[PDB]
């Protein structure tokens, strides 16, 4: 077994998979800030520095709408994965106890 | 149809006086607010007459 683990790294795919999944989802969430959602630009400060309050609001509305919508979607993925992982955790606990 | 094309760059721009020049009938901005005009830096500008 010591040799098997030392040579082959495919055994730990499951744990590697979970870490990759969370990293992937987070990266997409981070990347989403680069999106425009039909706005003039995707830099909040730039919009504040170009238009005026009665004019910059519409752009912000799209930025907030898109960004807020993206966040909850990521939140949903996390908890669903958490729902799965927690189920896995309970199974492991029984294996430990049993 | 023969609208002139002009280029301006490598200089400082004072739109405040131009904004204060209310003599112009049509002084409208779309991508920017004239109030904020005097506080932005640009790669270059194009002017037509």
């Amino acid at each position: 077994i010591q040799d098997s683990l030392s040579s082959t790294a495919s055994a730990l795919g499951k744990l590697q998979d979970v870490v990759n999944q969370n990293a992937q989802a987070l990266n997409t969430l981070v990347k989403q800030l680069s999106s425009n959602f039909g706005a003039i630009s995707s830099v909040l400060n730039d919009i504040l520095s170009r238009l005026d309050p009665p004019e910059a609001e519409v752009q912000i509305d799209r930025l907030i709408t898109g960004r807020l919508q993206s966040l909850q979607t990521y939140v949903t993925q996390q908890l669903i994965r958490a729902a799965e992982i927690r189920a896995s955790a309970n199974l492991a606990a029984t294996k430990m106890s049993e | 149809y023969a609208w002139n094309r002009k280029r301006i760059s490598n200089c400082v721009a004072d739109y405040s006086v131009l904004y204060n020049s209310a003599s112009f009938s049509t002084f409208k901005c779309y991508g920017v607010s004239p109030t904020k005009l005097n506080d932005l830096c640009f790669t270059n500008v194009y002017a037509d007459s």
